[PDB]
């Protein structure tokens, strides 16, 4: 039971660190980039409508 | 540093949902790790005894 | 029975208000008619302010 | 007087406006609606009416005031409550007898019915007078006495007549100045373009600190008199506590508060709280409203008023600085000011730059914050004053996504970082010392070496202790608590004591309502001495549990440092700290 | 009111320069006033009301309601009423159902005017504004206990497209009261079925005796949808300030109102803003909301429940963002709760009343209100966390304080939040129910409750 629990704790902490340091930062950066691109498209539409 | 996803209004919502799901999974997995680690110290003490 | 009795009681309360309305209208009809006619017959012969 | 030509929303075009200036206030319509002129095309001038433009016909007269958006500077500013346009809310309520503000209400921004005592200055008839020269004094209040009457900064010439000492109103003449002909006559007040900063002879470097009275803000992240700070300003964080502290306990001899678009119920809160304030002075207890001007400005107000609220406030602060007084200008909801600016930019049709904000938001914020700072005032005598700007950055507190938040954090030098989590955790004044910073410690090193030499060293020591405490807390979360060494345990215990006693200040409490700079320095020295003694005992090899058991008395004594009331003050409380510091060594040695 | 006894002849203009979409362009207008109500007479004989969107040299851009279909340049008479839109306010508005433009759609006569009030009103003097003190009790136990609404605050209800926000608003209208009173209801762009639901519910349950309902159908004119909040808030301002009664204005579908704002803004040449809504939507919403609040000299209050709708359930949307900015709280209606079947499906965790401390006091409501609300919120969050962790670490491995918290979560969602649409839970009754919920915990487990309150009430 000790050995199995050690393996499960190791994989769980590996997944936790992997999420918090890759998945969350990559997803947040993707959110920021998508929002920036949408803002750029909105600005282009605004400029076209202003013309 | 970021996923190569084509920007879209629907894609932004999908990625926000993915971020929320990742945060939820991270919190639940940290809780699971903490509980399993408490059981782990209990098991180590039992092993020594 | 109660709904009909309630309706009759409400009509009794409305009857007093309706009677008071009729009395006050009959009392002040001459006055309000005089004011309305006096306002209608004389117009304010004035040009617009901005003109 | 011109005539209306076209009205389509708030924008109004007025034909027959030859001689009109850009950004000039005009009286639009028969109700005398005030509006600025945005652009001119020959005779026609484009006007943004500040109030509601409904009911404006064609041909309505459009008077030309001849001046840009101006500020009424003179006696009678202090206790009054204004808006962005600087219309007296109290006087408007008294005049109209209604809870609303009627369209085109023209109550003067300074009370013309009040007789003001006047004492002429050193300038006599025939003596040259220039801009900013104090040619008289006015007794206005108890906190602010001798309201120094200044010649307008642009005005110049030779005195011909000066008003003898007596009681005067703002309407009647005071000074007559001749410049190639008697083209100038001056009353107790004068007007200044709100967008144009008031000139000074020289803008010094801000060196003296702004003692807010709070231990955290006065020790860990200090501000300089004339420095620009930044506060998250989100609800449920203690921004109200910070505002009250700056209002009543600060070094500033005057306070200018601007709402620039905060909610109504909030404006009611501030307008009902500040009159209830009382700042203890040498004479007796007198209201903090005697030295604070409220620019109350709600969301219902005109967007132009909301955008000009902070500019009116900073112009008032610059005026009071020009008298040699140190002014603190608490800017609540700078983000709502930026939202008003964005609304005006969208109305004008200008292209957005970042998150819809105009292309000049950063430039406007930079100019506004640069309008602050210590500066020797224009004209003789050589008095010196300072304006410090405290700006609630955003309801979106400290969010780098907001361009206004990013610009405010980039321009301001002090960020005091309130934390909603600490506010929920009953931490007061809820300052998150991990994210809060100050860039004025380098310039304050001179004042500290002049007055309290060890202050920078002890402040850096506590910052290091707090960082090590964060590291130790992370370590104790990752692994067992007992795994930490004796030094780590001592650091954690000392930091916990610091947070519980030094950082945590009970503003409502009478003893720690206003911690003076000397008391904060003494407490900081005592805490650092206790930490050093514990570290030395650990280095000696003594068990930390036994050391804590023996030094619980010293821990209680140093925790009592907060409970020492600064009412005695100066050596009376300083001498007690010497015994407390001595007791922290003899007991530790044994 | 003596100035009312005047006769002002009106200029009938047969000069129509052109028609462009919803706008009718006139020529040779003598002296047009901005925002002037105008009666267009179609060639078919139908009379149509209009408001001028723009003015120029002897040219007025009248934006007629109900569209420009059938407008003919040759023979469309246009009558100028030399006055902006006004409502004939009276104490008899209570008990009437009005259209989007103020015309009474009820089977009753025109309201006897006591005064003709400008619908736009004037900003309330901030010096004349007073902080909210007491509570307006709502029959909704969730709101009245956990998000108590102070007298004079503005707390919107944030709901999605299909959630029962209209039903919750009708319940608030039917059950609202002081812990006089005169609710003002404004339905904006609601479906016709929703409008008859409102009318029938109020008439049947007798809530009409103190409400001035303003119904604006989804197919009603967009400009009338714009005007409706102005009419409702002008009626509320009258009642509260010139009659000294607490109002609790309940606007509905502020998203529909913002869509109407978009349509009116694009009627002019105005370029759309962030998501099509104009850049001055912040100003418009600020006026509509801050028309409420308590004042100093008058013994009356106005409270607002905008009952806003999120388009895609996005708090980041401009309408919810700005409304949050101006307003002072938020009550969330949750799709998850609605799908679980709980009514009202109000989600406590995101919802909060910013002026909770004022409404939850000792003289007002009961002395345990604030502590009970905080304790309920803490235990509800703990219950949600334990429900999330149950499927991760098993039910057995959860602590005792987590099993009890799951039991509390069940008894809270299914008994406290779950409230019948026609049952009135006074604030004291809802507090007693909350205490019955909290009594499953041991007295030591209730950490947020003060010891005195625990001794007195547990």
């Amino acid at each position: 039971a000790f050995i199995i629990l050690d393996e499960v704790i190791k994989v769980t902490n590996r997944r936790v660190n992997a999420i918090e340091h890759v998945i969350i930062p990559r997803t947040e950066n993707t959110i920021a980039y998508i929002n920036s691109e949408l803002d750029e498209l909105d600005r282009e539409e605004f400029y076209r409508l202003k013309k | 540093n970021r996923e190569q996803v084509f920007p879209t209004r629907m894609t932004l919502g999908l990625m926000k949902t993915k971020l929320k799901g990742a945060n939820q999974g991270y919190s639940l997995l940290k809780r699971k790790s903490e509980a399993l680690t408490k059981r782990f110290r209990d098991i180590t003490k039992r092993i020594d005894d | 029975g109660g709904v009909g009795e309630l309706e009759k009681k409400a009509e009794a309360g409305v009857q007093g208000e309706l009677a008071e309305i009729k009395k006050i209208a009959e009392k002040k009809k001459d006055d309000v008619v005089k004011i309305l006619i006096e306002t209608v017959i004389k117009p304010s012969a004035e040009v617009h302010i901005n003109a | 007087y011109g005539a209306i030509y076209s009205v389509s929303g708030p924008v109004v075009i007025a034909e027959n406006m030859i001689g009109c200036a850009m950004y000039e206030l005009v009286k639009v319509g028969h109700d005398n609606l005030v509006g600025e002129v945005i652009r001119i095309d020959g005779d026609k001038a484009t006007i943004q009416v500040y109030e509601e433009t409904a009911g404006l016909t064609v041909g309505d007269p459009v008077l030309r005031t001849g001046k840009p958006l101006s500020v009424e500077l003179g006696p009678g500013l202090m206790e009054t409550i204004y808006d962005g346009i600087q219309r007296p809310l109290k006087a408007i309520k008294e005049e109209s007898q209604s809870i609303y503000i009627p369209r085109g209400i023209d109550t003067p921004a300074l009370d013309r019915t009040i007789k003001w005592q006047f004492t002429p200055g050193k300038f006599q008839v025939g003596d040259h007078i220039s801009g900013g020269d104090i040619y008289g004094s006015v007794f206005e209040n108890s906190l602010i006495s001798s309201h120094k009457i200044l010649l307008p900064p642009r005005s110049r010439g030779t005195i011909t007549w000066i008003a003898p000492a007596g009681e005067y109103t703002l309407d009647e003449k005071i000074l007559e100045v001749e410049f190639d002909g008697k083209k100038s006559d001056f009353t107790l007040y004068h007007t200044w373009p709100v967008r144009v900063p008031r000139p000074v002879t020289e803008k010094l470097s801000a060196d003296y600190p702004l003692l807010t009275g709070q231990r955290v803000l006065d020790a860990l992240f200090p501000c300089v008199q004339g420095g620009t700070t930044c506060i998250p300003g989100a609800f449920g964080c203690g921004k109200t506590v910070i505002s009250q502290s700056l209002s009543k306990y600060s070094n500033s001899d005057a306070i200018i508060y601007v709402g620039c678009g905060e909610r109504g119920n909030e404006m009611a809160e501030v307008l009902m709280e500040f009159p209830e304030l009382y700042t203890e002075m040498s004479g007796t207890k007198e209201p903090i409203m005697k030295r604070t001007t409220l620019v109350a400005n709600t969301s219902n107000m005109p967007v132009a008023a909301r955008e000009a609220s902070i500019y009116t406030g900073i112009t008032l602060a610059e005026y009071f600085r020009d008298q040699g007084k140190n002014v603190s200008m608490i800017a609540d909801s700078s983000s709502r000011w930026a939202e008003a600016l964005r609304e005006i930019s969208g109305r004008l049709g200008e292209m957005p730059a970042d998150q819809g904000f105009p292309a000049y938001l950063g430039a406007k914020l930079a100019s506004f914050y640069e309008r602050a700072g210590k500066a020797v005032a224009l004209g003789s005598p050589d008095r010196t004053g300072s304006v410090s700007i405290v700006a609630a950055v955003s309801p979106a507190g400290g969010d780098f996504s907001d361009p206004v938040t990013t610009a405010t954090l980039g321009i301001t030098q002090v960020f005091w970082g309130l934390d909603k989590k600490l506010a929920q955790r009953k931490h007061f004044p809820s300052i998150n010392t991990s994210v809060s910073y100050s860039k004025y410690t380098n310039v304050l090193n001179k004042f500290y070496d002049s007055n309290y030499p060890e202050f920078p060293v002890l402040r850096d020591r506590m910052k290091e202790i707090l960082s090590n405490a964060e590291e130790l807390e992370q370590v104790v979360q990752l692994v067992g608590k007992s795994a930490l060494s004796d030094s780590d345990k001592i650091t954690l215990d000392v930091a916990t004591l610091i947070k519980e006693d030094f950082l945590q200040q009970n503003g409502y409490s009478t003893y720690d309502a206003f911690c003076p700079i000397w008391k904060t320095f003494d407490m900081m020295r005592a805490f650092i001495s206790y930490h050093d003694e514990a570290q030395k005992a650990v280095a000696n090899g003594a068990n930390w549990s036994k050391l804590a058991d023996s030094t619980g008395d010293v821990k209680h004594a140093v925790s009592s440092s907060k409970f020492f009331e600064p009412s005695r003050g100066e050596k009376e409380v300083h001498g007690e700290f010497e015994k407390l510091l001595s007791t922290m060594q003899e007991r530790f040695a044994e | 009111v003596e100035q009312g006894f005047n006769v002002k002849p009106r200029l009938n203009y047969n000069t129509v320069s052109g028609v462009n979409g919803p706008l009718v362009i006139l020529e040779k207008v003598k002296f047009p006033r901005y925002n002037e109500i105008v009666n267009l007479t179609l060639p078919d004989g139908t009379v149509r009301q209009g408001q001028v969107l723009e003015i120029r040299g002897d040219r007025a851009i009248v934006q007629v309601f109900e569209g420009t279909s059938g407008i003919d340049v040759k023979k469309t008479t246009v009558e100028f009423t030399g006055e902006s839109l006004r409502i004939p306010v009276s104490e008899d508005m209570l008990g009437r159902i009005f259209d989007g433009s103020g015309r009474p759609i009820d089977n009753g006569p025109k309201v006897f005017a006591e005064d003709y009030l400008d619908i736009n009103g004037s900003p309330i003097n901030p010096y004349a504004r007073i902080y909210p003190e007491e509570m307006i009790s709502t029959g909704v136990s969730a709101i009245d206990t956990m998000n108590s609404i102070a007298r004079g605050q503005k707390i919107p209800i944030f709901s999605a497209s299909g959630l029962p926000h209209n039903e919750i608003a009708a319940q608030i209208c039917r059950q609202a009261g002081l812990v006089n009173f005169s609710i003002v209801f404004a339905a904006m762009g609601v479906n016709l079925e929703t409008a008859r639901f409102f009318k029938q519910d109020f008439e049947e349950n007798g809530s009409l005796e103190r409400t001035s309902l303003f119904l604006n159908l989804a197919n009603d004119p967009t400009i009338e949808r714009i005007i409706t909040p102005r009419l409702a808030l002008t009626t509320a301002e009258y009642l509260a300030y010139q009659t000294e009664r607490h109002v609790l204005t309940i606007l509905t579908d502020m998203s529909s109102y913002a869509d109407a704002l978009r349509e009116v803004s694009a009627a002019r040449e105005e370029v759309p803003g962030r998501r099509g809504y104009p850049g001055y939507m912040y100003t418009d919403l600020s006026t509509i909301y801050e028309r409420a609040g308590r004042v100093e000299g008058r013994n009356g209050s106005i409270t607002q429940i905008p009952i806003l709708t999120m388009p895609n359930d996005d708090i980041t949307h401009p309408i919810p963002d700005l409304t949050g900015y101006i307003t002072e709280g938020q009550i969330f209606v949750d799709r998850q709760l609605h799908n679980k079947g709980i009514y009202p499906p109000i989600n406590v965790l995101p919802s909060l009343s910013r002026l909770m401390k004022s409404a939850i006091g000792e003289g007002m409501t009961r002395k345990d209100h604030g502590d009970v609300s905080n304790q309920l919120y803490a235990k509800y969050a703990i219950g949600k966390d334990a429900a999330a962790m149950k499927a991760v670490v098993g039910e057995e491995a959860l602590s005792i304080e987590d099993k009890l918290s799951l039991e509390f979560l069940e008894k809270f969602e299914k008994t406290f939040i779950t409230q019948g649409a026609y049952e009135d839970r006074t604030v004291f009754e809802s507090l007693d129910q909350a205490w019955s919920l909290l009594r499953i915990y041991p007295k030591e487990m209730l950490n947020r409750i003060s010891p005195k309150i625990l001794d007195e009430f547990y």
